């Protein structure tokens, strides 16, 4: 909820899940030998089926999508921006900082990011992006 | 339709020549397997299985008894029309 | 050589050390017969006119002659 | 398993402490200590620290990942203040 | 207020929670097991994020600098479009006044329209013209989409043979150099920055004309509607007392000889934005409406295939011939903008968790065993293959002779070190194996004397006599 | 799947199915669904290496150097143990290796494994210098050596002087050894003549030797201008490299004198 | 004499009945450009060994017994030299190496799927494939570099 | 050149410290207190991170970063500064305090599991 988004021991039922998924992804990328297999015909087909299976999933929209049919400077700015600017390329990239695209995947997808000194199972390298604020 | 007998003879000449028991010099276009080439009767059954792999058609068991030489072997394959 | 003797004889200009080095290394780098004998004439003209003869010039003369030995051998084998 | 640039000796003297250096390298190696080189003259090696002052980050330490391991006696206050962070060359110790 | 830069540490925690909620929802949606509770949790989180975004709209209008820059750019573009529309309307009104002075009703209508535009604080004529342009562009795109769906049975596939960015730039340069007959890069980028919202149509028109092989500038009516839409759319002491803006003095003049490369890069950026908007809208038309092309009726496909055959026959014939209520609606518009903003947020989070679940499942997809090969007939080289590949074998021998043609042989397989050659004899199965049976007869005679005498082999367990433990495979048919 | 391989030739589908069938090879029981065992593969390797000649062993070592040697130079020995556990395919051996933390943590990273591509490219580049440019250099030197000397080939191809001469010697000796012909021993005496006189010495067993920096204790030619002019005039009147076709070797008018001079008595 | 240039060389080889594989100097292997291979040849030794082998005895390979002359120490020192070169790669002194088959086969299978669907040669192309999802084609194929244009700020007009 | 760039930076801090606004003088006092205590700036960390990102990106991303930051007054930073920043080991105590502040008792359980893995790898 709104109160469960701040820090300080609130929202424990999902904070422990996110800290377990950060741990299980680090142990699977480092300590699981059976993941370093070159891909074959079964992996190329069934992940392509898994590629289409996630794309067939449609998000359930809320009731917000339903509709029916001397001004101030702040009120006229919203009406002028909606009619003259239907597509804004500057605003869709401001959302990319908030959503933080490839949050838990780009830490293992980047080139030369992980040092060899923190390539152990006890190492704490997936918690460097944690900011208390 | 039917393959000519010159090509079927040259096909079956190379099949018998690759057998390990017989020699490549003693095989003639008119020859017998047991008498001339010196083969056991189990190897004569092994001869017709090589013809079943060279020519992909299935030779029946009654027609396999009727072939005992190379002159009837090239004649029987030339009679069969399902060969490609 | 035409511009060199037109500078020396007509315009009475004293050539510098660099343009003497250029006429030395041009005859040294050319594989024709007598280029060394003309580069030594330019060396004599540097010596008797007060132009400085540096040791780097001598080492570069030896190095450029040993490098242009290939061009000399090509022009000798072509005959 | 020597390094030919940093792991060799300057002097001719055989101090005959090679087995002690091999035992100390076996005690100092861990999960990744088998990968790096072995220095038989590491007990006499003095590598000067080139970073006495700089940016001191809060989230990061003052040492680096690829750091040469110190000795049992080697402390950073041996080099004095006027020579600290100045020597670009590693030194080797010889006892008179 | 959440989207301010002060509560970003709360924001990433909220995004993490929404990501966990969507990761449960997509998982229970692809498995089909009680997705109603995940939908209710997502609705509660969407309501909380909608309240946070309703506060954060004002919080980012007051705090965020990029929102203020986008608002200033949108206001400048709207003022430029309103100035162009007002100049065109003033020219039309001056022509109507010079043609006839008795225009009192037209002057009253123009005054009423100006009063309505001043009350609405926007130019209604330019907005209605842009809406008509978007409507005709959408109708043309839907017509071309159903035409490419029914005629050839295909959709939109962006390939490498399409019109690239540089050719699009040169084509726009040739178009506007035929329009104004003398131009520079500065006027082109000024016109493209002044338009700034017009949906371009020429790149998709060329991409459909390369697929249909028919001219589209005169044959449909939507193209002529877009064309007529583009036709009707297109002292000293006082300045000394006027204060000079120091911010304008820090920028160079637009007619400067150091700014040509920046104008070229801006032209490349604007053409890339136009091509990207065309690719996005045609991909949206192929995503929402081309899914019905696979489920289309047989009559609409067959009659259009007959029409495509008739068009091919016509092309062959052409080749033969050649040879109290304002505030309520304002609150409704503000709520619509807020819910559009939070749905644009939720769609990006949905695509984020889609890519995250794809990359997380692609790790687990590696550990599964591969497929089983189907049983094929046995590998056999017949004598017809030997007699057919004889001349190629001789040519491969001649090419293996010389070093310059050694690697240019047509048949070169390779094992570890050796290169395979063309076989000169048929490789058969039934003729071989006559020595192994004799060796097995001698071995089974020796084994029978062994079992009658009671002898053991070399120790099959890895003892000191043989460090590699060499064990014969104990066969059930060879049990004794 | 249609979208990945829309249009490709027959050799492309042959290479693709060959790659996919090379990927799916495992070593288990012959009746359990696997094609062969590990020991059958070891027997195939042993009796395949037994049937090789010297040229076959040479091609085997060249295939080792081109492909397997950079991968062995990059990979850790724990990666070699992991690959051996993948060969033997025993679940007990794999699960006994999987409990060790040092086995799991010390596996190599692909960012370090990408150096094997550049090392493989450099080794295949040296083998392309040898096997591809080699016959062209040999043809250009063997048709007209006075038109294309080794220094001209070394300048116009930019490889090296000694590398070009070693390529020529290796190509002639490789053509002689593969045809069961005794090689022409005079060719290293003809391409490395100064090197044969300078370097090739008889060496005894239990002692170490040195090398003379100069042949004579002399005065330098930089000490006087006249000695310098004499050296420059003598280097003008000298070759840079002398071969069998030049004017000092023009007295060899008969091929019998050619074989007598360049064969077995060149040191005399 | 003629034959120094490549046109005269190719014409002379045409008169000799030889079509040369190297028409110009762009198709020259140029062993002076090598950086890792002379570094390996200087310190440890010849990594090939069987490059110059007449009859099978001029090959330089480590011994079969082991110890300091065996294969393990030689492969360890070669791996240390390649580690020095990779440390030079990480510090920006050397260019980024392309994707190897050994490197691709050890990666996460999702990265292998993205590489085989994108056709990326360098990992920088894979980073451009991931950080710009609107750049690729409809078959997942990577677009060339010239088809992307970044936003030019007005603050460069100061 | 770096001292000239630092003068150009601190001219803005001196302008905000003498402006008269409460927020500008407060942020300028925060910058002065962060500089006097020896604390390094976040801008240098961001510059090092974006320089390493510019180093390890492909040509589209490299052109995008170079076109975004061509007008932004970035200091000329050598690669050795980025290598000095990147190769520093991270502090365990600061990450521990950050995981106890950001997460609550779940952070305590996660740090207990991390110390369990540490003393497991010790054995």
């Amino acid at each position: 909820c709104f109160s469960s988004w701040n820090d300080g021991s609130e929202g424990y039922e999902w904070k422990s899940r996110a800290l377990s998924e950060k741990r299980s992804l680090a142990l699977e990328f480092l300590g699981n030998v059976n993941k370093r297999v070159s891909i074959h015909d079964a992996i190329r087909l069934k992940a392509d089926i898994n590629k289409k299976a996630i794309s067939n999933v449609s998000c359930p929209s809320f009731f917000s999508g339903i509709e029916g049919a001397h001004l101030s400077p702040s009120d006229a700015s919203l009406l002028k921006e909606e009619f003259l600017c239907d597509y804004d390329p500057s605003d869709t990239k401001r959302m990319a900082k908030w959503v933080n695209l490839r949050s838990e995947t780009s830490d293992y997808q980047s080139y030369g990011a992980i040092p060899e000194g923190e390539r152990s199972l006890w190492s704490a390298w997936y918690l460097r992006n944690i900011k208390a604020g | 339709y039917l393959l000519n007998k010159d090509d079927v003879l040259t096909r079956v000449l190379e099949v018998v020549k690759n057998f390990e028991k017989v020699d490549a010099s003693k095989v003639t276009p008119q020859s017998h397997f047991v008498n001339d080439l010196g083969l056991n009767s189990l190897d004569v059954v092994e001869v017709v299985f090589a013809i079943e792999q060279e020519f992909i058609l299935d030779i029946p068991d009654h027609d396999a008894e009727k072939i005992q030489s190379i002159t009837d072997a090239v004649e029987y394959i030339s009679q069969n029309p399902m060969a490609k | 050589e035409k511009l060199f003797q037109e500078m020396i004889l007509k315009k009475d200009l004293s050539p510098s050390r660099r343009t003497y080095h250029c006429m030395i290394f041009m005859h040294l780098s050319s594989g024709e017969e007598g280029g060394t004998a003309r580069a030594l004439r330019y060396l004599e003209a540097m010596e008797r006119a007060g132009i400085q003869v540096r040791p780097s010039l001598l080492k570069k003369i030896v190095r450029v002659n040993n490098a242009a030995g290939y061009k000399r051998d090509m022009k000798r084998r072509a005959r | 398993f020597v390094d030919l640039e940093t792991g060799t000796s300057l002097y001719f003297r055989d101090t005959r402490d090679s087995a002690e250096a091999i035992a100390h390298a076996a005690d100092s190696k861990g999960i990744k200590g088998m990968d790096n080189a072995i220095d038989l003259y590491n007990e006499y090696r003095i590598v000067p620290d080139l970073y006495p002052e700089g940016f001191q980050w809060k989230h990061k330490l003052n040492t680096e990942y690829n750091q040469w391991r110190s000795n049992t006696w080697l402390t950073p206050d041996l080099i004095p203040k006027e020579h600290r962070g100045r020597f670009l060359c590693n030194f080797q110790l010889n006892i008179v | 207020s959440l989207f301010d830069p002060e509560n970003v540490h709360r924001l990433e925690n909220a995004m993490t929670h929404v990501k966990q909620v969507f990761a449960d929802y997509v998982h229970k949606k692809r498995e089909g097991v009680s997705t109603e509770a995940e939908r209710r949790m997502l609705a509660n989180l969407t309501a909380e994020l909608n309240l946070e975004t309703q506060k954060h709209l004002a919080n980012m209008f007051k705090y965020a600098e990029m929102r203020l820059r986008q608002v200033k750019l949108e206001e400048r573009h709207h003022q430029l479009a309103e100035i162009e529309r007002l100049r065109r309307m003033a020219q039309q009104r001056g022509g109507v006044k010079g043609r006839k002075g008795g225009s009192r009703k037209m002057s009253r209508m123009e005054r009423l329209k100006r009063v309505i535009n001043r009350a609405v604080g926007l130019d209604i004529a330019v907005a209605e013209t842009v809406l008509t342009e978007m409507q005709a562009q959408e109708e043309f795109l839907q017509f071309c989409e159903v035409f490419a769906r029914l005629t050839l049975g295909s959709g939109f596939k962006h390939t490498g043979k399409d019109e690239n960015l540089s050719a699009y730039i040169e084509s726009l340069r040739k178009l506007y150099s035929m329009d104004a007959a003398t131009l520079s890069t500065l006027d082109v980028v000024q016109y493209y920055s002044s338009k700034e919202g017009a949906h371009p149509v020429d790149w998709a028109k060329r991409w459909y004309e390369r697929a249909l092989l028919l001219p589209l500038q005169s044959t449909p009516e939507y193209q002529k509607l877009l064309q007529i839409q583009q036709r009707d759319e297109s002292v000293a002491r006082i300045k000394t007392q006027k204060v000079v803006n120091l911010v304008e003095k820090m920028f160079m003049d637009p007619k400067d000889k150091r700014l040509e490369s920046l104008h070229e890069k801006r032209l490349r950026y604007l053409a890339h934005m136009q091509m990207e908007r065309q690719i996005r809208c045609v991909r949206e038309n192929a995503k929402l409406f081309d899914g019905v092309e696979n489920m289309p009726e047989a009559a609409q496909c067959r009659e259009l295939y007959e029409k495509i055959m008739e068009k091919k026959t016509a092309q062959c014939n052409m080749t033969s011939p050649p040879e109290r209520s304002i505030a309520e609606e304002l609150r409704a518009l503000h709520q619509q903008r807020k819910e559009k903003m939070t749905m644009r947020i939720l769609g990006i989070i949905e695509n984020d968790v889609k890519t995250e679940m794809e990359w997380l499942q692609n790790m687990e997809e590696a550990e599964r065993p591969p497929l089983l090969p189907i049983p094929e007939n046995m590998s056999y080289v017949s004598a017809a293959d030997v007699q057919a590949w004889r001349e190629l074998r001789e040519d491969d021998e001649r090419k293996a002779a010389n070093p310059f043609e050694r690697r240019r042989r047509t048949f070169q397989p390779e094992l570890l070190g050796q290169a395979w050659s063309v076989p000169n004899k048929p490789l058969l199965f039934w003729g071989t194996g006559v020595s192994a049976v004799q060796q097995a007869l001698r071995h089974v005679a020796e084994d029978a004397e062994r079992k009658r005498q009671g002898l053991l082999l070399a120790p099959p367990y890895p003892c000191a006599e043989n460090p590699w433990g060499w064990r014969l495979a104990k066969d059930i048919l060879d049990d004794n | 799947a249609s979208g990945k391989d829309n249009t490709m030739s027959d050799d492309d589908v042959i290479r693709n199915i060959i790659k996919e069938r090379w990927k799916t090879l495992e070593f288990g029981d012959r009746n359990a669904g696997y094609p062969c065992t590990f020991g059958d593969y070891i027997q195939f390797l042993n009796e395949w290496f037994k049937s090789l000649d010297e040229e076959g062993m040479q091609r085997l070592r060249e295939h080792f150097d081109r492909r397997i040697r950079p991968l062995l130079a990059v990979m850790s020995p724990v990666d070699i143990l992991w690959l051996e556990a993948l060969t033997q395919n025993s679940p007990h051996n794999k699960e006994q290796l999987q409990r060790k933390i040092a086995f799991q943590t010390s596996l190599g990273t692909p960012e370090f494994f990408d150096m094997s591509k550049r090392l493989r490219y450099e080794i295949n580049e040296d083998y392309k210098v040898r096997d591809e440019l080699g016959p062209e250099l040999f043809a250009l030197w063997s048709k007209a050596p006075e038109r294309w000397p080794p220094e001209r080939l070394s300048k116009m191809y930019g490889l090296d002087f000694t590398l070009v001469r070693k390529i020529l010697v290796w190509h002639h000796f490789k053509a002689c050894y593969d045809a069961c012909v005794e090689p022409d021993w005079s060719l290293p005496k003809r391409l490395f003549a100064l090197e044969w006189i300078r370097d090739v010495r008889a060496r005894k067993h239990g002692l170490f030797y040195g090398k003379m920096r100069f042949a004579e204790q002399k005065i330098t030619f930089y000490s006087d201008r006249f000695l310098f002019r004499d050296l420059v005039n003598r280097r003008e009147a000298s070759y840079a490299n002398v071969w069998e076709m030049d004017d000092p070797y023009r007295f060899l008018q008969t091929e019998q004198d050619y074989e007598d001079y360049w064969g077995d008595n060149y040191d005399v | 004499p003629k034959g120094e240039t490549f046109e005269e060389k190719n014409e002379a080889l045409r008169m000799m009945g030889i079509t040369s594989s190297f028409q110009t100097k762009d198709l020259v292997p140029q062993p002076d450009r090598q950086k890792l291979l002379p570094l390996i040849r200087r310190e440890e030794g010849e990594i090939a060994g069987s490059l110059w082998a007449m009859d099978g005895g001029e090959l330089s390979y480590p011994k079969d017994g082991g110890g300091p002359q065996g294969w393990g120490v030689r492969l360890w020192r070669e791996r240390q030299l390649v580690k020095r070169e990779y440390q030079k790669v990480l510090d920006g002194y050397r260019p980024v190496p392309q994707l190897s088959t050994l490197g691709n086969s050890v990666r996460t299978a999702g990265d292998q799927l993205d590489i085989e669907r994108s056709g990326a040669q360098t990992p920088g192309e894979l980073s451009d494939y991931r950080n710009f999802p609107d750049n690729r084609f409809d078959g997942g194929q990577l677009k060339p570099e010239s088809e992307a244009a970044p936003a030019v700020p007005f603050s460069a007009e100061l | 050149e770096r001292l000239a760039w630092l003068r150009d930076v601190w001219a803005q801090i001196d302008a905000d410290y003498r402006s008269g606004d409460s927020a500008r003088q407060e942020t300028a006092a925060q910058e002065i207190s962060a500089a006097l205590r020896g604390e390094p700036n976040d801008y240098m960390r961001w510059v090092y991170e974006t320089k390493r990102e510019l180093r390890f990106a492909g040509p589209v991303g490299r052109r995008a970063i170079q076109e975004e930051l061509q007008a932004a007054e970035l200091p000329e930073v050598l690669d050795e500064e980025v290598n000095r920043y990147h190769d520093l080991k991270l502090n365990m105590m600061e990450i521990e305090r950050e995981v106890k502040a950001k997460y609550g008792v779940a952070g305590q359980q996660h740090w207990a599991e991390l110390q369990a893995a540490k003393d497991e790898e010790y054995i």
